[PDB]
């Protein structure tokens, strides 16, 4: 059947990943026993009668963290032999993963996934999660897609990234790692959404009212975002659009692929109790600075291209009407040469939610992803943490030693000058 | 009907034999004591295969035990289902072939042979018509590798129209026991591949590789590691003693697998190999059963089979198994892992569907290969005979009991030239 | 004797029949003992069946349905997959149509009267009470079993639990719903009925 | 020493007695 | 059933059965005399369950007082602060539901406000004193409208 498989590298993807699965054991009704008491076949298999499988690969290069999925509340819903763990973690050194220390899993990775892929035909796409910022996200990450183009070079592979916040870096070699990490994910990889983690500082103590949050709240509310993108490859409704066309609608020329994402609603059990979330206003607060998930403010970008996945009870009439409102609006700008921008989308299954966590049962939802030159200085201000570190050879031998060359560095400056000149040629 | 006789020979030979009579009576449902419960006519009305009865309702297999020290056949007469063998089936040499081959042949084992061919000949001529024989041994020690090569070449004349399929045990990459190891192999590799008609190797170490992988137990002894041979050397065989769709036999696989009389040595692998953590945990289809049964940590030889081309190759499935499921998968796989197999034979596979599943299990395959991978494995035992030979070291132990210089020389000459058919045919 | 000779079922059936045949033979040609096409039984005695009003109704409300026995266990994973399926497909195809046309008996093979009473609750159909022998002489009839508990005459198991039997008036296996048999068509299999050539008469 | 084994062949399985045409 | 027929008291200590507690949100508040975060807590919460009670035709809040006290002549002066229903000190009960919620004078101690479903079954944590520490602050979160004793 219809299937996408799921692919999860390094510390930050791992435990996305838990909260990830999380919802979906809790969507199809499967306790974590394993067994419940046609629609799932896209992310999950079957194993006899009433057991069901998860279709994704954990890849790490240390233990530390694979171990506690293992041990913990999935012991026997997962897969023994569907995580791979190696020695050493590649330790925030792009050259640790992509050069050295990588080679012993990918041949095992390589294996996993060929052994998944082949049983079933009319596969539909892959998903990674992992940081920009880490070494085995970046490094490991890299080859093992970097190979996977090589071999089935038919074949969609969508990106999930978390990118350095202008402020909050929590490790001195990000602007090393992230520069590194694009150029050889600029080529290999088709659509990467962006996003920043000082964003979601904002979003939880604006909106969801919560002073001060942590990875376990994080992780939480990205899973309610994947899980608003990818409904309509398993559940039915009026309209709904998988991964092959995001790629159609979204990316215009081969090299503008990075965009940024938005949800709305954002409502705790504090709000959720005292207003509507009525269409009319819930793509406002979707347009809103505030509910962007990437840390820039879309006023000094031009907008190029919008995707609106509506999950829950929708009637065309407010559908409508509230897209013609956005292009009234002069705050927002689109690029001239482009009329259209908006690919609509509506489902029909109410919006999930964890239990006992911070969101609110809503019944209705927008998960928003936006193609724009916003990300134009985004990727200039890590180009300027670039210029800085460079100038005198800081932490370069860490990467020298390793095995890589200096001069491939040099190769990933003009790599992303030739990004950020593309976006003001784009967007003029 | 149909009759195997069962022969024993070597320490290897007896011990592994122990846990094979284990893995037939319960297979079949008998009591250690001989007697029969379990309540079907399909396990039963085939047993006479092995079985002969005995007027209590008892079944004394028939089996013949021979070594040339008595140390090991009191280990099986005290060990599990001892009760089950016949005292007149044992034969005793009181001396003990020590890891020589000489005495195992011509010396020492020459006066123990008018014995041993005694109660094999009764058992023999006890039926209608017999169909083979099957003997276990090992071809590293003295009284399985040179006293078992003679009881070969005995029963091979007087009933020159029937087989027989020995499971042997050969050296080893690393690790290396009875440092007289290459003496012993290559005198019966030159006696064996005149006298039999197919040999199944093992390999310790394949075979400790898998119950360190797989099986996922940390310090292995010999009776978990015999249940292993034992599995599939009674899968081998399954089809002899319960109805299927598409049945077998060994003279059925005997001509399938042989191209040309000379090169007859099989691999073996066997599947589902299932941890007690991943048992609740797979859905055991014909699909991954061939993925499992394709797999080089998986077969029992020591050998990568990625650097030769399979020759023939069957796959005697087990179970209730939908049967193009089965025979389009080795079509899927012999389409897919073109590099695999050999050009100039079309089909290279064989297949086999015994109706009854191994007990508990579901759905089982045993996989027997006649692959030009040992192409490695020889040229290891032959440069090994060379670098003891120039040097003429041990010799004397060999040369003093008869032995001729002559038979070295032939040995390695008649060895070699084995080498030389599994690189020609490519 | 259908489908199997050595069921409880059929010996008081055997027994209740000749015993008739013998006594109105010596008050009178007639065959004795009786074929098994000339005897008659009452499958479902007077108070056995109990719908989803909690009302007894007779065997006679039963004419005119293709009506399937359902062995099913609360706790078995397998029951749990079939059961959704099974409802809706009741739902739909007697919806379906200005007539009724199959309906369901609940047989439990569950191990305690708490546990039966919390699966009865989810299912609209007929029930067997749990503690009524009925239920343990219909599984010795269709040779249902989870495990080699209550012994077997020389049979196998027939299936396992779950499964859909279709019947006739007499004990007559009309068709068997291929659930997890020798074919396993999982929560499909309920496609293969025939009811219009298997009525309850 | 074995509880019994109750699986069956399919031809045990199917060819059965049918109701016979007269 | 979760509690026996005498478990309960109302103000003025008389006994009330099971069933009295449907059609409405009811919480176990773990809690003791002594402590100074109870001292806190109380007042917080006694202008919660007014306010909950005041705004609509309904009642819509109830809560059950365990106490962790040293014994009973704290027990009913901490109980006399109290205008809802208690579990006394002498009934096992509080045994068992204190080993079995896992609070300990290990997870979790003093005070803990716990709302309880339909059997068994706590909903939320109501974090007073948690990861999160919301101080006279987590109350709030409590959905009435979702958990409804019944």
């Amino acid at each position: 059947m219809r299937e996408v498989i799921s692919i999860h590298v390094g510390q930050a993807g791992i435990q996305i990943g838990n909260a990830c699965w999380e919802l979906f054991c809790l969507e199809h009704g499967i306790q974590p026993d394993g067994q419940m008491p046609d629609a799932f076949n896209t992310f999950f298999s079957e194993t006899g009668a009433g057991k069901h499988v998860p279709r994704c690969v954990f890849l790490d290069l240390e233990p530390t963290v694979v171990d506690e999925v293992r041990t913990g509340t999935y012991r026997h819903l997962f897969h023994p032999e569907q995580l791979i763990s190696g020695k050493e973690d590649a330790a925030n050194n792009f050259a640790r993963g992509h050069y050295t220390i990588g080679k012993e899993i990918v041949d095992l990775s390589l294996d996993r996934i060929r052994k998944l892929a082949d049983n079933c035909t009319g596969l539909q796409g892959f998903l990674m999660f992992n940081a920009v910022g880490g070494g085995t996200g970046s490094g490991l990450g890299c080859l093992l897609l970097e190979r996977l183009s090589v071999d089935y070079g038919k074949k969609s592979k969508l990106n999930f990234c978390s990118w350095p916040s202008p402020q909050v870096s929590t490790a001195v070699v990000e602007p090393y790692n992230s520069v590194l990490s694009t150029h050889s994910l600029l080529e290999h990889t088709d659509v990467a959404v962006m996003l920043d983690n000082e964003a979601i500082y904002d979003i939880c103590r604006r909106n969801l009212d919560i002073e001060r949050p942590t990875y376990t709240n994080l992780n939480r509310l990205i899973a309610q975002v994947i899980s608003s993108l990818t409904a309509s490859l398993r559940f039915d409704g009026a309209l709904n659009v998988d991964v092959t066309e995001f790629q159609t609608n979204l990316v215009p020329y081969p090299r503008i692929h990075f965009m940024l994402s938005s949800y709305a609603p954002i409502i705790s059990a504090e709000k959720a109790y005292h207003e509507q979330l009525s269409v009319a206003e819930i793509t406002n607060s979707a347009f809103e600075p505030a509910s962007m998930m990437a840390k820039c403010d879309p006023r000094h970008g031009k907008y190029m291209a919008c995707c609106l996945m509506y999950r829950g009870d929708v009637v065309p009439k407010d559908v409508n009407a509230a897209v013609a409102t956005i292009k009234t609006k002069r705050t927002i700008q689109f690029v001239d040469w482009c009329p259209t921008g908006f690919k609509c989308g509506i489902n029909y299954q109410p919006p999930t939610v964890v239990p006992g966590g911070d969101l609110a049962k809503v019944m209705r939802a927008v998960c928003m992803i936006s193609n724009s030159t916003a990300i134009a200085e985004v990727f200039s201000r890590m180009d300027h943490k670039f210029d800085l570190m460079y100038a005198k050879r800081a932490f370069v031998h860490w990467y020298v030693g390793e095995g890589m060359e200096e001069g491939e560095f040099s190769e990933a400056r003009e790599d992303l000058a030739a990004l950020e000149k593309d976006y003001e040629e784009v967007g003029i | 009907m149909r009759e195997i006789v069962h022969v024993q020979g070597g320490q290897c030979g007896n011990q592994i034999g122990a846990k094979f009579w284990e893995v037939i009576s319960d297979e079949h449902g008998i009591d250690p004591t001989g007697t029969y419960c379990g309540d079907s006519d399909l396990q039963l009305e085939r047993i006479n295969v092995f079985y002969n009865e005995a007027t209590g309702g008892r079944f004394v297999p028939r089996a013949i035990l021979m070594d040339l020290e008595p140390g090991t056949m009191d280990s099986v007469r005290a060990g599990p289902f001892g009760q089950l063998f016949r005292p007149d089936n044992f034969v005793f040499g009181q001396t003990g072939a020590g890891n020589n081959w000489a005495k195992g042949h011509y010396t020492e084992g020459a006066e123990l042979i008018d014995s041993v061919l005694d109660v094999v000949r009764k058992e023999a001529e006890g039926c209608d018509c017999l169909q083979g024989f099957q003997i276990t041994h090992s071809l590293g020690g003295g009284t399985g590798s040179g006293m078992g090569t003679l009881l070969i070449s005995k029963v091979r004349e007087e009933y020159p129209d029937r087989i027989m399929e020995t499971f042997s045990v050969f050296p080893s990459p690393k690790v290396s026991d009875t440092v007289v190891e290459p003496y012993n192999a290559t005198l019966s590799v030159h006696q064996l591949v005149e006298n039999a008609d197919e040999v199944q190797v093992i390999d310790n170490e394949a075979l400790y590789d898998i119950c360190f992988r797989t099986l996922k137990l940390t310090t292995p002894t010999y009776g978990d590691l015999n249940h292993l041979v034992s599995a599939a050397m009674s899968g081998v065989t399954c089809c002899l003693r319960f109805p299927g769709q598409l049945n077998s036999d060994l003279r059925k696989l005997a001509v399938n697998l042989i191209p040309f009389p000379r090169l007859h040595f099989f691999l073996i692998g066997f599947a589902p190999l299932t941890s007690r953590g991943s048992q609740q945990y797979r859905a055991l289809s014909v699909p991954e059963l061939t993925q499992q049964m394709f797999d080089a940590k998986n077969m029992m030889c020591a050998s990568d089979p990625r650097h030769g081309r399979y020759l023939t190759a069957s796959a005697m499935f087990r179970g209730r198994m939908s049967t193009k499921e089965v025979d389009e998968q080795m079509l899927n796989v012999q389409n897919k892992n073109s590099s695999y197999f050999v050009e100039w034979i079309p089909n290279n596979m064989k297949s086999s569907v015994c109706d009854i599943p191994p007990k508990g299990l579901k759905m089982s395959v045993t996989f027997v290969g006649n692959s030009t991978a040992i192409q490695e494995m020889f040229k290891r035992v032959s440069d090994q005979f060379t670098a003891m030979f120039r040097r003429k070291a041990f010799l004397h132990w060999y040369t003093g009991e008869g032995m001729d210089e002559m038979e070295f020389t032939e040995a390695e000459s008649n060895m070699n030239d084995l080498v030389s058919e599994y690189q020609q045919y490519q | 004797s259908q489908p199997v000779f050595a069921s409880p079922l059929n010996v008081e059936k055997r027994r209740l029949n000749e015993e008739r045949a013998l006594m109105q033979a010596q008050k009178a040609n007639i065959q004795l003992p009786p074929n098994y096409g000339d005897m008659d039984l009452i499958l479902f005695p007077e108070g056995s069946l109990k719908n989803s009003n909690n009302t007894v109704i007779p065997q006679s409300h039963l004419k005119g349905k293709s009506v399937a026995l359902y062995f099913a266990d609360g706790a078995d994973p397998k029951c749990a997959s079939l059961l959704p399926f099974l409802l809706n497909y009741y739902r739909t195809m007697n919806e379906g149509g200005a007539n009724q046309k199959i309906e369901i008996i609940f047989v439990s093979l569950d191990r305690d009267r708490e546990a039966f009473e919390s699966h009865r609750a989810h299912m609209p159909w007929l029930s067997i009470d749990l503690e009524n022998p009925l239920t343990e002489i219909l599984k010795r009839h269709f040779r249902v079993m989870k495990e080699y508990e209550v012994p077997t005459y020389g049979y196998g198991s027939r299936t396992g639990v779950p499964s859909v039997i279709v019947i006739g008036s007499d004990g007559r296996e009309a068709q068997f719903l291929p659930i997890c048999s020798g074919l396993e068509e999982g929560d499909r299999a309920l496609l293969r009925w025939d009811w219009r050539n298997t009525k309850f008469a | 020493p074995t509880l019994p084994f109750n699986a069956q062949s399919c031809y045990r399985s199917e060819y059965v007695a049918k109701p016979l045409p007269p």
